């Protein structure tokens, strides 16, 4: 984000690369805060050892592993859709 | 900011010369229709005074604007991401000691 808003002059609006960035800022904010809310809602120190109780797999998580790229493909569609034609 | 613009005569004194604005307050013309990408020009005002120097005194106009600086750029690029970086510090206090 510092590193794009260089070689271009000091305009006071936002461009349409501003609120892509934006966008990935956000989804790579929900990401960690998607993590930060798997990791107070864990239990145990331990892992898995392939072989007590153990941890489960959170519903967050796979949730997230669909949510997240789905809604990243949505605003694809979106935001290349209306700039190109426009 | 003030910036200004010291309009003056060199080799002639006030008793060789005399500058006034022709218009009074419609001389400078042009001013609104200025576009700057980070700045707006407030007001714009107009002195027509004399300075003493050891040579002797020589009339002066005085041309001078008051440049406001646009925030939006800066809050994009300067206050916001060290505002999300400081959001990321207070996630460590929900990760176990
Ligand atoms: C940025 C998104 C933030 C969402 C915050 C959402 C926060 C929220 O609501 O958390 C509650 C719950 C946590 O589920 P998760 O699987 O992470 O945690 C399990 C859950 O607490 C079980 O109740 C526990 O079993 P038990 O009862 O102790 O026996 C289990 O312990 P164990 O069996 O392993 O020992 C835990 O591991 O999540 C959802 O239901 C999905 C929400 C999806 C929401 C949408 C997500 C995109
Ligand atoms: C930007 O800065 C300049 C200089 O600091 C400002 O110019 C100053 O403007 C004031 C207000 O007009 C002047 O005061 C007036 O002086 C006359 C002299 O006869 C007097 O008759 C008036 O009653 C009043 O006191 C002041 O002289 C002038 N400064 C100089 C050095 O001449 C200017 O206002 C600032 N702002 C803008 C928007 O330009």
């Amino acid at each position: 984000s510092i590193s794009a808003r260089n070689s271009l002059p000091k305009v006071a609006y936002a461009t349409a690369m501003d609120w892509f960035i934006a966008v990935c800022y956000a989804f790579v904010f929900s990401a960690l805060i998607e993590f930060a809310t798997v990791n107070y809602f864990t239990k145990r120190g331990y892992a898995w050892d392939g072989k007590k109780t153990f941890n489960s797999v959170s519903k967050i998580d796979r949730l997230s592993r669909i949510a997240f790229p789905l809604l990243f493909g949505i605003f694809n569609l979106v935001y290349w859709a209306t700039y190109l034609n426009r | 900011q003030n910036c200004t613009l010291e309009i003056e005569s060199y080799g002639y004194t006030t008793d060789d010369i005399e500058f006034y604005w022709r218009g009074d307050d419609n001389a400078v013309t042009g001013v609104t229709k200025i576009e700057l990408p980070q700045f707006s020009i407030v007001d714009y005002k107009l002195i027509t005074k004399k300075v003493v120097f050891s040579t002797g005194s020589y009339p002066r106009l005085s041309l001078s604007f008051k440049l406001k600086r646009n925030i939006g750029y800066f809050i994009l690029q300067t206050y916001m991401p060290s505002i999300l970086i400081t959001i990321l510090s207070w996630v460590s206090f929900w990760i176990n000691y």
